[PDB]
RNA sequence: AUCCGGUCGAUCCUGCCGGAGCGCGACGCUCUCCCCAAGGACGAAGCCAUGCAUGCCUCAGGACGCGGCGGAC
RNA sequence: GUCGCGGCGCGCCGAGGGCCCGACGCCUGGCGGAGAAUCAGGGUUCGACUCCGGAGAGCGGGCCUGCGAGACGGCCCGCACAUCCAAGGACGGCAGCAGGCGCGGAACUUGCCCAAUGCGCGGCGCGCGGCGGCGCGACGGGGUGCGCGCGAGUCAGGCGGGCCCACCCCGACCCGCCAGGGCAAGGCUGGUGCCAGCAGCCGCGGUAAUUCCAGCUCGGCGAGCGUCGCGCGGCGCUGCUGCAGUUGAAACGCCCGUAGUUGGCCCCCCGCCGCCACGAGGAAACGGGAGCGCUCCAGGCAGGUUGGA
């Protein structure tokens, strides 16, 4: 079993109402495409 | 009308109903006890054990792999069992006499994907959580 | 404070005594402690000033009231802890 | 047995079927942009109290309109939902206790009788400005976000006279 | 009073496997403030060091003792 | 004989008594009910523990005293275990409260008080019962900002409290955990190259990986999220409501036949069952339910002539 996790050793946003606040402005066409960002 | 009917007949739909409820696999795993028997954790969400040898198991059919597993020997009522460890480089955490607690993959004791013969699964060892260990939360002695 | 108000007075003299409940008002201030309303409540060495509470926001206060006659009374009649927290039997 | 076992205590909302489902994922934060709510289980409790008085309704309206339990419990129930403001004067039939929504439920909060009143210059300054202790009921200084104001409570929502804003 | 994914070159089925909800415990990670609150039951009715869990009042300063009631709740 | 009836016991006489409407025997990781979990309706499963009833005090037994016990914080003996001892002897029963060992995946202090609640006796006693400590099992409420004021902490005084503290009041200072191919909401760079690894199920990976390991970005619920085992649901895959039986699993090779189940039409205005309604009688708590702003709330029965229907 000499192989074990070979790839593995070879390899301030506010908060709460206010969170989903930011949210609700933020989308009220995907959040994350590839062409917005 | 392929059922039996009128007002008299209570005693024969109970007879009937008490009858063809072992028919169902599920009723009768769950409630003949042989099960709760061959069971080896017998009827517990886990256990613990000691590490009596690490293994590799080749993948089934379609898939191609090595997984990586302990034969672990119940302390509760001394039996034999293999132990899947999940997680990419976990294998090496798992020493040659350890106490190890055990739980399942789920499925009330079925194999999983393609790893033959494992039923179970190991989440701690040595008092610590293999989660965390492999994610560098807390870490084995020396 | 300003507002000192007695309700439900049962005059009981099996106990020699009158309960009452008292109503202490004072918008944003206090009714300084137990040892100030005592001038209205009632001489104000015979009464007996327990289970005060305040309340949310502040402004009012509920608690109760003995008042008893004799000397012997608030000997007899009153339990112990009491007139430890009264100064009285000192013990 | 200690005495404090035999003391009652409830769970107060339910939580959807399929949670995943975008229709109604996104008519949901809808709802916590149009009112200050943290998170979805003030939309759970809102829903859970709508529930239990359309079980009631649904119970009465099985029966019979000279029957005794419809004489006692539908003018207890349309008395109870006028005096929170839940249902308006006019409608003084128990058909309409199932035509009611969430949103009538969320309209008696302080947070929405002080932005009827203009008291606040939003929701989430009311929220705020709630929790700072500003805004008295009645002479009684509530520290409630979702305090639920009665109609004869209505009147008397202003400025805690004992703040930092007289 | 609701379905979904998994048997074909494609197609309609039966039929199970798997997923999606609530509750009870156990394990892991994480933790600002208040109120309520369960806690050696789980084929060990296994074993117990130490302390405490039952006392209260006829015949002489008093104790002690006698007697009484209770210790079956 | 018993407080007493009775095969309860003994003598004598008879041959009865139970059974497919399931006797008898075996098994149970069996205390019963009031109840709880789930959720259209009909149902499924669990009844350790709060109230009531039963039974026990390591396991067989026997008994004294008393109105009341086959009592174990009473006695006597057998068994299995432990204890001090000059070696002759004496002695124990935590399934009472704390605490220790062992077991197991799994459960807190070797605190203070009888002040309330009740009981005993009489002002006391009470590990009942209460008050603090440990306590993300679980429940309820409020924040991590709004456009410019607060709570979280600190220090003082009240209030409360058997003694302290927590809550309230007044003064001065001041997220996290899982994921991003489908089921199912959310998509570029580097590494690896059927390896390491993911993956409940379909499936991913063979040196251009939407799935591994990472970085960036975005989704979900949120002081709580994830994994495991079980109950209910999903399930009309247990079907009374309400499944299937030509070919998918499934009509006995046939006829007779007892128990069982079922049985046309007719007389109305009597009796005896079934059924329907309405009463009487017995427990609260829980479950509903009228009234009541613990600031709201999980609650509680309050309260301002009252009330707990
Ligand atoms: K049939
Ligand atoms: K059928
Ligand atoms: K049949
Ligand atoms: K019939
Ligand atoms: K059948
Ligand atoms: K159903
Ligand atoms: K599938
Ligand atoms: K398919
Ligand atoms: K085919
Ligand atoms: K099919
Ligand atoms: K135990
Ligand atoms: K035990
Ligand atoms: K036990
Ligand atoms: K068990
Ligand atoms: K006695
Ligand atoms: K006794
Ligand atoms: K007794
Ligand atoms: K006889
Ligand atoms: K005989
Ligand atoms: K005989
Ligand atoms: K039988
Ligand atoms: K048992
Ligand atoms: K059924
Ligand atoms: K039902
Ligand atoms: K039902
Ligand atoms: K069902
Ligand atoms: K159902
Ligand atoms: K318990
Ligand atoms: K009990
Ligand atoms: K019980
Ligand atoms: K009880
Ligand atoms: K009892
Ligand atoms: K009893
Ligand atoms: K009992
Ligand atoms: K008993
Ligand atoms: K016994
Ligand atoms: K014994
Ligand atoms: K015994
Ligand atoms: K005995
Ligand atoms: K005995
Ligand atoms: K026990
Ligand atoms: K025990
Ligand atoms: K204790
Ligand atoms: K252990
Ligand atoms: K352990
Ligand atoms: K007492
Ligand atoms: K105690
Ligand atoms: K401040
Ligand atoms: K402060
Ligand atoms: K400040
Ligand atoms: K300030
Ligand atoms: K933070
Ligand atoms: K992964
Ligand atoms: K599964
Ligand atoms: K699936
Ligand atoms: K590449
Ligand atoms: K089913
Ligand atoms: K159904
Ligand atoms: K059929
Ligand atoms: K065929
Ligand atoms: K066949
Ligand atoms: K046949
Ligand atoms: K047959
Ligand atoms: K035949
Ligand atoms: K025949
Ligand atoms: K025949
Ligand atoms: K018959
Ligand atoms: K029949
Ligand atoms: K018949
Ligand atoms: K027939
Ligand atoms: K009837
Ligand atoms: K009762
Ligand atoms: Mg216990
Ligand atoms: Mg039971
Ligand atoms: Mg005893
Ligand atoms: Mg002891
Ligand atoms: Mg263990
Ligand atoms: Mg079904």
């Amino acid at each position: 079993l000499t192989s074990a996790g070979k790839v593995r050793k070879c390899t301030r946003p506010p908060r709460g109402r206010a969170y989903k606040r930011l949210l609700y402005n933020k989308n009220f066409l995907g959040p994350n495409n590839l062409l917005i960002r | 009308m392929s059922k039996t009917s009128g007002l008299y007949t209570a005693r024969k739909l109970r007879t009937v109903r008490r009858v063809n409820r072992w028919a169902d696999k599920k009723y009768r795993k769950a409630h003949l006890g042989t099960w709760l028997k061959a069971n080896p954790l017998e009827g517990a969400c886990m256990a613990r054990g000691i590490v009596t040898q690490k293994i590799g198991i080749s993948a089934k059919q379609p898939n191609s792999a090595v997984r990586k597993a302990v034969r672990v020997q119940l302390t509760k009522n001394s039996k034999k069992i293999t132990a899947f460890v999940p997680r990419d480089g976990s294998i090496t955490y798992i020493d040659n006499n350890d106490e190890v607690l055990v739980a399942g993959f789920g499925r009330a004791g079925r194999a999983v994907g393609d790893i033959p013969g494992c039923r179970f699964k190991v989440i701690k060892v040595a008092g610590i959580g293999l989660l965390a260990l492999f994610l560098r939360k807390r870490e084995k002695r020396a | 404070e300003i507002t000192v108000k007695v309700r439900k007075v049962l005059n009981n003299p099996l106990l020699q005594r009158q309960q009452c409940v008292v109503d202490v008002l004072h918008p944003g201030c206090t009714y300084e402690s137990k040892e100030a309303i005592k001038a209205k409540v009632a001489d104000q060495k015979n009464i007996v000033l327990y289970g005060f509470k305040t309340s949310f926001g502040g402004g009012h206060t509920v608690g109760f009231c003995n008042a008893y006659q004799n000397m012997d009374a608030l000997m007899k009649y009153e339990p112990g802890f009491r007139k430890i927290r009264c100064g009285l039997i000192e013990a | 047995p200690r005495i404090s076992r035999h003391r009652n205590s409830s769970k107060t909302y339910s939580t959807p079927k399929k949670p995943f489902t975008k229709p109604r994922l996104d008519a949901e934060l809808k709802l916590c942009g149009e009112y200050g709510l943290k998170c979805k289980r003030e939309i759970y409790r809102a829903r859970y109290m709508l529930a239990k008085i359309r079980r009631t309704a649904r119970n009465l309206l099985t029966l019979d309109e000279n029957d005794i339990k419809r004489r006692f419990e539908g003018a207890a129930l349309l008395r109870r939902l006028h005096m929170l403001g839940i249902l308006d004067e006019e409608k003084d039939q128990l058909d309409y206790v199932l035509g009611l929504r969430i949103e009538d439920i969320f309209k008696r909060r302080l947070q929405s009788v002080i932005v009827e009143s203009k008291l606040a210059k939003s929701v989430h300054h009311a929220r705020n400005m709630i929790k700072a202790r500003h805004i008295s009921v009645g002479g009684q200084i509530v520290n409630i976000p979702s305090y639920m104001v009665r109609i004869s409570n209505t009147s008397r929502v202003a400025i805690a006279d004992t703040s930092s804003l007289a």
